[PDB]
């Protein structure tokens, strides 16, 4: 999971 | 403020290809000369300007069979259909002309681009 | 010996979401209490262990309407359906419990994982 | 395009  | 799962789109595509292999929920047969290819209309529209035009048409959207132009090569179509479902293109010296012509017909601009660059490098 | 187009899977998913927004080729309505959500069976199966089980069933595969457990929260389902079609999860303090419970029910293991990690950090 |  990432900060887009 | 959303978070994003990097591999999600790839995982979705892998499962759509698994559905294609098992012939689950396929709703169209693409006829290319003597050969038949089962697929999902939604995936075909998502990958191709030609199928997007065909399946948004109020009459053609309900067809269970679509016949492509007799000039279209079945192997070229097969390679492009595999690409649609996997992001992988089996581009070879022996098939590049057929792949590029099929990609132009299917309106798959990124495939056309690369076929052009690969041909330019060989001349 | 294949070449691969990095953005292909993301581009496919973006067009599947465009089809959902325009209600093109949607073949199921998911009923969550008083709310209705139209979707593509193939995408639901590709993202969820629950829908994969439902739509591989020889009887349920042909249903146009699926009713979820009355304990399922419509907002939680909406957030997860958006995630299925975009890879983006709108996870907030006010909705995290509903999102995690819906993800457990839908069998969306990666979403469950992250909801667990976000709750553990707050305790 | 990349070599996967
Ligand atoms: N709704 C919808 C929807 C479903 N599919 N789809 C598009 N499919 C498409 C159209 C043109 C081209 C390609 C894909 C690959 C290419 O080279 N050209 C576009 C849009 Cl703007 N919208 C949609
Ligand atoms: N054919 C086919 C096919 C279509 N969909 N699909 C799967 N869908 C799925 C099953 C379980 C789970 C998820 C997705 C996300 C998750 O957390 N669990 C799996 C397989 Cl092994 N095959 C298929
Ligand atoms: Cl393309
Ligand atoms: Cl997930």
């Amino acid at each position: 999971w990432v900060i887009p | 403020s959303c978070i994003q799962f990097t591999r999600h789109a790839s995982d979705v595509l892998l499962n759509l290809n698994r559905l294609r292999s098992r012939d689950i929920l396929t709703d169209v047969v693409i006829v290319v000369s003597r050969e038949q290819f089962r697929a999902h209309k939604t995936v075909l529209m998502a990958c191709s300007g030609l199928f997007y035009s065909i399946f948004t048409d109020q009459l053609k959207c309900n067809l269970s069979v679509i016949n492509l132009d007799p000039e279209i090569n079945p192997e070229g179509f097969c390679i492009l259909l595999d690409f649609m479902y996997t992001s992988r293109l089996n581009l070879r010296e022996g098939n590049i002309m057929a792949v590029m012509a099929t990609a132009m017909y299917l309106q798959m601009e990124h495939v056309v681009d690369t076929c052009r660059k690969f041909i330019k490098a060989s001349e």
